[PDB]
């Protein structure tokens, strides 16, 4: 789980940075979560007082959305939901979300 | 083995016509012994006018575009070749088969020596880049830099001075300078785990190198064996067989002031993690040990796990 | 000894269109040409876990984890406008004719045997029985599958377009006419005369049906329901979708053509439980229960493949059954 | 004997979408073409008020809490200042034949359910369900929020079968208590109408018009529709008020849960205010799971005892059983 999450983070970082220009535009609903994590550095012609919208945009919306998408697509045991395997999987999913947030929260800093 | 004071860097070394044979029984990536040889050649053409030494080397392998083709819809892959000049009679040449690939890779160098405070950081990084730009790398050339302009700087840091969170800040600078790369370190740990779990039959390491890079299929207790990482069989040095001859004894040598030994090359096991798995970036270095009497030459990755 | 062919296929007589709903004011229902259609649009719903949860795991931790943050989704709902109170449902139904003639076969002897059997039926006893029963299911509001339940006065208007104007106009009342009983009038026998003259090939007939069902001043109608795949997708997508046309709410042609062919009062368990949807193995889907079991010998396949291969006649009621599901269509044969 | 795989029923007491209109004084004797309350939008400056971590050692949050604030859009449906009556108009029908299942599977379960609910209906009538439904219509419990702080919540329920009105009901919801299961005269006449509609002896169309007296342009609160991850902050991300064509409106499933209180025998304290009837009787308004399956106040236990195992519960539990056999719902495994 954490291995696939870290590999997906590295591959999404290496693949989302193909173009050198992107900003707020139409169809940018992913940009509320991946405007700094799953997206490269933006253009350099705007006002200089904008370093707090990407420097402060941590991996809590994008990384939290990735953890919620993982917990909504993949799941745990439903008849054994008090056992330790589902608890270890939930701790692994929380650690994967926190690691993705710590790795992608500095998309402006 | 000396713990470095710096992590010098060369962020995108696009090479062309690299030697993707590397062994008599692998074919993918140029051997890490070639990379340690390149770092030692940089140390010999830089670290004599700077009073430093260079031993560590990182591998990230951003993209790997090979030069292969498959024949007639089969699931094997032949190599494509180069023609050769004609003989005296001018008929055709004895074409021998050698592979060829295209790469780029960054190098995380390690400056062990004391010449870090007698020179500023950008000066030593700039002249190491100016020397590394004119050197064949693994049987292939290094491409220079055009007017795309962005990774033209060559960073450096200082391991000796700083706090824990400041070293994490330098790590967050470096591992975002290397975002799409895939690291490479060799494992004796997993390979001895596979010895001591297959150990009932036979301790032969070749059958379990062959039985580890595999999509294995078994029956009921469809099923394919899984793994957290991406594994590779790489040559991990040399396993010299001959008694060491005196320099003038062996005919047709390279030079007659250093001795020769005849060698079959070893095989270990390597893997491919992202650089964001393992924390400290002194763990991604290829030191190489050597010993005179024991004919065992080896390209280890120490201090790792 | 003759054998049934491998691929039989019959066309669809009693061909309906889709229904298009609209909504105007009552006592203005004669002017029903300019009425605005019912538009399918969305709403939200905050649910609660309310099915039979398996009580082998009843922990207040996960129960309150459900009830604190429940599921929440978008469901679309068709309603009337504010002023209007009626529900104009309009579709059109054409009746082709030539019921016994298949559209595929793999034999000549079996084909001419089936044609002379259906022609023996038609010369023996006409289409007037199935004509009156289809006239009942056009007369009442059976094509209204749920808009009938909870209504005041469902006025049904069957016209008859032959050339580009109305030939004869009917004006019914779907609550004076009972839902379950099958009686006749002079007016319903005129309609059954028209349908029987259509089905016996002796003319052409194009009946459009317009129902006027009072429900309320904005009460919720029920058009047909599409299907969406949702295996636990991200963001909580749709769960219900309603079938539509060019910006109007609609009812499926197979749903109308399932309501019209509800004929079978001869399934051998009971008759007072209502007529059922005429099919082979004739099965209501709403009960999960298949009537006309092949335990018994009152299937469609056993009656057809005895009455054609062997000329043993079933009862007259089961002849009407066999020809009602030769007139719905359907692929047959092994 | 066991249940079936799929049970279902239909939404008896089916309401509609409300039409919140308003207007000037004394025309509410004959309020016909008053203008309505719409969904109009306005900006707001979001300075944060949510809870923050204790021992705030970092002044970076001290800066970025205020130095970089938020700017978003919140739509507010104020009434016009010339108008005072939130005329919440909707309609409500009653199908009847409640124990008749919409889509059952098992015939023997259906037989025992039909005879058991008919035993109820012709033994002990729908007058208790009728009195509590007419009380929930008599006040404005269908208005989940707009009842608090009013002058005269003046209901006018009317009975229409053909195109004319019958009579004029004139109430309050302050003289009528919020929680009283009393029995008046004209409220029991309208409850007798609801009893005739519910038990299957006829048909009824009840439209409900509550004159909520809230103020001369005071803020009201219709329901909020959802939103997804395809829209930014600018573009009405926080609140979007539910609407019909150039008017604000109230949902049908929301009123249709706020007109179905029969369950005032949940175990904790009925004196703390009644609830809304559901199987596994739960209130997400307070998030707490009353009627645990650990206990025997679970409705599925009640129905599986009053049908399958042939052990009848208390009469008040049976009023609850037919309350959520008459609200509708999916059932079965």
């Amino acid at each position: 789980v954490a291995q696939i999450c870290d590999e997906a983070l590295q591959y999404a970082a290496r693949l989302r940075e193909l173009e050198p220009g992107w900003s707020a535009t139409p169809g940018c609903q992913l940009h509320d979560a991946e405007q700094l994590w799953l997206d490269p550095l933006r253009a350099q012609t705007d006002e200089t007082f904008l370093q707090r919208r990407l420097r402060g945009d941590w991996p809590a919306e994008v990384g939290n959305r990735f953890a919620n998408w993982l917990n909504r697509a993949v799941s745990s045991d439903s008849q054994i939901l008090g056992s330790p395997e589902a608890a270890q999987w939930s701790q692994e999913l929380s650690k994967e979300l926190t690691m993705f947030k710590e790795i992608l929260e500095d998309e402006r800093d | 083995v000396t713990d470095p004071e710096a992590l010098l860097l060369l962020p995108r070394l696009s090479i062309q016509n690299a030697n993707a044979i590397s062994s008599p029984l692998t074919w993918g990536f140029p051997s890490p012994g070639a990379f340690t040889g390149f770092v030692h050649a940089l140390q010999r053409r830089v670290g004599i006018s700077l009073d430093i030494e260079l031993d560590g080397v990182g591998i990230v392998c951003h993209r790997f575009e090979a030069q292969i083709s498959q024949p007639a819809g089969k699931r094997t892959k032949v190599f494509n070749l180069t023609r050769n000049p004609l003989n005296r009679d001018g008929s055709t040449a004895a074409i021998v088969e050698e592979g060829r690939a295209h790469l780029e890779v960054s190098l995380l160098l390690g400056v062990h020596g004391d010449g870090l405070d007698d020179h500023p950081a950008q000066e030593i990084a700039r002249q190491v880049q100016e020397q590394a730009g004119a050197m064949r790398l693994a049987g292939g050339s290094i491409l220079p830099w055009c007017n795309e302009r962005f990774p033209a700087p060559n960073a450096e840091l200082l391991m000796l001075g700083g706090s824990d969170e400041q070293r994490r800040k330098n790590q967050r600078r470096l591992t975002r300078r290397l975002l799409p790369g895939f690291a490479l370190v060799s494992r004796e740990a997993l390979l001895q785990q596979h010895l001591e779990t297959l150990r009932t039959t036979l301790p032969e390491a070749t059958t379990l190198d062959a039985l580890l890079d595999l999509c294995r299929i078994n029956f009921e207790p469809w099923q394919v064996r899984d793994k957290p990482g991406w594994l590779v069989p790489i040559p991990a040095g040399y396993n010299a067989l001959s008694p060491l001859y005196l320099p003038g004894e062996v005919r047709n040598a390279r030079d007659r002031e250093t001795p020769l030994r005849f060698v079959e090359n070893l095989f270990g096991l390597g893997e491919w993690l992202s650089p964001h798995r393992v924390a400290a970036l002194s763990d991604l270095l290829w030191y190489h040990h050597a010993e005179p009497d024991k004919g065992l030459y080896r390209w280890s990755t120490p201090r790792f796990v | 000894i003759l054998s049934t062919a491998s691929v039989l296929a019959f066309e669809r007589k009693l061909d309906p269109s889709d229904a298009l709903m609209s909504a105007g004011a009552w006592a203005q229902r004669d002017a029903s040409q300019e009425w605005p259609a019912v538009t399918v649009r969305e709403k939200s719903v905050r649910g609660t876990i309310s099915n039979r949860l398996k009580t082998k795991d009843r922990d207040p931790a996960k129960l309150d984890a459900s009830i604190q943050s429940p599921n929440l989704q978008t469901v679309d709902v068709a309603n009337l406008p504010s002023d209007a109170d009626t529900l104009k449902v309009r579709f059109t139904l054409r009746v082709l004719g030539g019921a016994g003639t298949p559209s595929a076969c793999n034999d000549a002897a079996y084909r001419d045997k089936l044609l002379q059997t259906v022609a023996t039926y038609v010369n023996d006893q006409g289409f007037a029985e199935l004509a009156r029963r289809y006239a009942h299911n056009l007369a009442n509001a059976r094509f209204l599958w749920r808009n009938r339940v909870g209504a005041e006065a469902v006025e049904v208007r069957i016209n008859h377009i032959r050339q580009g104007e109305v030939a004869r106009a009917w004006r019914f009342d779907a609550l004076a006419i009972g839902l379950r009983d099958f009686k006749a009038d002079a007016e319903l026998d005129a309609l059954a005369e028209l349908i029987a003259s259509g089905l016996s090939g002796s003319g052409h007939v194009l009946l459009e049906v317009v129902a006027f069902a009072r429900i309320g001043d904005g009460q919720e109608v029920f058009p047909s329901q599409e299907l969406i795949l949702d295996k636990g997708d991200k963001k909580g997508q749709k769960s219900k979708t309603l079938y539509s046309v060019r910006d109007a709410a609609a009812i499926h042609s197979q749903k109308i053509g399932n309501a019209l062919r509800t004929i079978d009062t001869w399934y051998p368990d009971e008759d007072g439980l209502g007529p059922i949807a005429v099919e082979p193995y004739g099965s209501v889907t709403s009960q999960g229960k298949a009537y006309r079991q092949p335990k018994q010998k009152l299937d469609f396949y056993t009656l057809l493949d005895n009455w054609v291969l062997r000329d043993e006649a079933p009862a007259v009621e089961q002849q009407h059954y066999v020809i009602a599901n030769l007139i719905r269509g359907g692929v047959f044969g092994e």
